[PDB]
DNA sequence: GCTTTTTTTTTTCACAATCCCGGTGCCGAGGCCGCTCAATTGGTCGTAGACAGCTCTAGCACCGCTTAAACGCACGTACGGATTCCGTACGTGCGTTTAAGCGGTGCTAGAGCTGTCTACGACCAATTGAGCGGCCTCGGCACCGGGATTGTGAAAAAAAAAAGCTGCA
DNA sequence: GCTTTTTTTTTTCACAATCCCGGTGCCGAGGCCGCTCAATTGGTCGTAGACAGCTCTAGCACCGCTTAAACGCACGTACGGAATCCGTACGTGCGTTTAAGCGGTGCTAGAGCTGTCTACGACCAATTGAGCGGCCTCGGCACCGGGATTGTGAAAAAAAAAAGCTGCA
């Protein structure tokens, strides 16, 4: 269900490992059940610790 | 004339590689390493191609995760730069290291 | 071994340090310490002796402190214009 | 009669000097005052997870008493295998 | 004139005292109550074998002593001597106990 | 073998958990084998990080 | 104050890099097809375990006595962390070099399938000795007091590392 | 090259904690007994898996293009880390307060055993339909190019502070 939604947001008919990864890692509970498990070809969720960003805000159109 | 400040292209790459899922180590070198490490266990071994991919997938996942943990140790010491002690402390705390 | 340090007085040695760098921000405590070894004879208690006189020169009004607090900062002499050194 | 179990807030019975001793065994030399409460919460989470499983093992066996094996099997499941109480 | 040990010296002494020993360091009855408190939250009117309560205490103190070792490494990592809750939170995050 | 030697170093005729714990935690391999195992009544090996000692 | 000299802040600039949107290439998802196997049906047979009923462990309550530990506060030391400064380890960018990757071809090791045959392990029943609970004792060891040894810390005294000051190359 | 300070030792002395011995007394390791139930022995019976023989998948070795990515090098900015400095958090030690631990006694839930009896699950042989491998088609998605949005960094203006210095009350 979740990965299907992920593929739909991607404008994609087909579920791929990344759609399964995104589903699993943004679901607090599925993430715990599958937390010592590696999804081949899933990658990782976007995440950059705040102290590594620059701080200045001046924005987009 | 034009040049980006240190850290800017770094952030750009972080964004780039967290967005994607391709393997980041080059495949043939990786394969050569596997074969080489394997030789110290059994001579003249063959490898299903998927078994090498399966090991690369795993390695790369292992390391990407270790770097996440390494970054946190760097930041805990009020640093932005990862250093070997950050990798060592992570590995110590994970139970991998004595 | 160097047996003594045949030198001037420290109030003069720090005053001589600032005059040999015309910097508007002022000479720091590490920049003065880099001078006193490299261009004069000095002790091994020297760096602590540099820090102690700048507390006596701040408290007396001889040496003015630009940016910072205590002996961690950068200072300059009360009058920039002097007769012959700078 | 049947003597009700009064929830007294016993987490505070895990004293400051006790927490300090545990840290001495752990080789800790100096201790922020914020430690002693952080620990209690860390301890509580530990105890809940072990005791939930243990009590699950108790329930499945149709027993009213938590045994030392329930606790042992619980700690095994949580990856915190304990020697000296059976199994 | 009355004798006083510098700060650190009695702490270092305690470390040695407790690393040499194996006695449980949490007082038994307080512990035993806490367990029962917590146990209510999942099932009502439960009895315990005392070995079950000792097994839990052995297990807890072992885990906490263990966590303190990792907490002490995180504190030292950041050029300190004083464990603080972010040390504990880092240890547990790298341990994968916590999100 | 290793637990006994620790009982002897402790001037004790009988092996007790602490002797097993010293045996295991000072032997590189046994420690790995039992790296996720808690030995009740065993304590820990004496270890005090260098940084925490006096400068003298 | 005014002016000098920073410091900060927006503006404004130009401008790379990313994203987005429209057309082209080809491989693998998805379904159809024979067909073998593994799930189903309907039957028999044997014991696993639900249940009740009884034994008696051991978990729970309660007491009051001692004293060990927890608690709270006085006191100041040495720790944490902010600020500030310096030197170079790193990140960016460019041009040159390298070898990955791709697509194709050619060879065969060895994965894996099949059928055969028998050595081996399940099952049984009868036999009997290892290992069980129960029980008893006596030496190891936990706990004590006393004295010896060790390490810590404050203040004193001696040794050797520097201060400014003396005339002057 | 001279006092007169530091700072850097080494010393000496008091004090508290820890170590180590023998004395003492208690209780659990250790070993013996007597009986039981789980291992053993000797037997049959069926099939799991080693083994030989064959098929053909896919692992390997090679090759030569085309480039994307690795490399080496020039250059400087922003980081890591050393050092100061200041305020108080946290360690130490003391007097007072609290309740853990202890040893004991009394009561009873409920752990855990036994015996009975039957529902349910293994095991079977006959039945058949769901899911297997294999193979073909076409639609989704990956490329690609070339146009639009988005942030970044420099430079400038401005603002605004701050810095250095003074008049004048
Ligand atoms: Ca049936
Ligand atoms: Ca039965
Ligand atoms: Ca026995
Ligand atoms: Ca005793
Ligand atoms: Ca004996
Ligand atoms: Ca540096
Ligand atoms: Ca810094
Ligand atoms: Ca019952
Ligand atoms: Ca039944
Ligand atoms: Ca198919
Ligand atoms: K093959």
């Amino acid at each position: 269900e979740l990965a299907g939604n992920a593929a739909r947001d991607n404008k994609k008919t087909r579920i791929i490992p990344r759609h399964l990864q995104l589903a699993i890692r943004n679901d607090e509970e599925l993430n715990k059940l599958l937390g010592r498990v590696t999804i081949a070809q899933g990658g990782v969720l976007p995440n950059i610790q705040a102290v590594l960003l620059p701080k200045k805000t001046e924005s987009h159109h | 004339p034009h040049r980006y400040r240190p850290g800017t292209v770094a952030l750009r790459e972080i964004r780039r590689y967290q967005k994607s899922t391709e393997l980041l180590i080059r495949k043939l070198p990786f394969q050569r390493l596997v074969r080489e490490i394997a030789q110290d266990f059994k001579t003249d071994l063959r490898f299903q191609s998927s078994a090498v991919m399966a090991l690369q997938e795993a390695c790369e996942a292992y390391l990407v995760g270790l770097f996440e943990d390494t970054n946190l140790c760097a930041i805990h010491a009020k640093r932005v730069t990862i250093m070997p002690k950050d990798i060592q402390l992570a590995r110590r705390i994970r139970g991998e290291r004595a | 071994s160097r047996r003594s340090a045949s030198h001037p007085t420290y109030s003069e040695m720090i005053a001589a340090a600032i005059r040999a760098e015309k910097s508007r921000g002022g000479s720091s405590r590490q920049s003065i310490q880099k001078y006193i070894k490299s261009h004069y004879k000095v002790g091994h208690n020297a760096d602590l002796q540099i820090k102690l006189s700048i507390r006596r020169l701040l408290a007396a009004g001889v040496l003015k402190q630009t940016k910072g607090v205590g002996a961690s900062g950068s200072f300059r002499l009360a009058k920039s214009d002097k007769a012959k050194r700078s | 009669k049947r003597h009700r179990k009064v929830l007294r807030d016993n987490i505070q019975g895990i004293t400051k000097p006790a927490i300090r001793r545990l840290a001495r065994r752990g080789g800790v030399k100096r201790i922020s005052g914020l430690i002693y409460e952080e620990t209690r919460g860390v301890l509580k989470v530990f105890l809940e997870n072990v005791i939930r499983d243990a009590v699950t093992y108790t329930e499945h066996a149709k027993r009213k008493t938590v045994t030392a094996m329930d606790v042992v099997y619980a700690l095994k499941r949580q990856g915190r295998t304990l020697y000296g109480f059976g199994g």
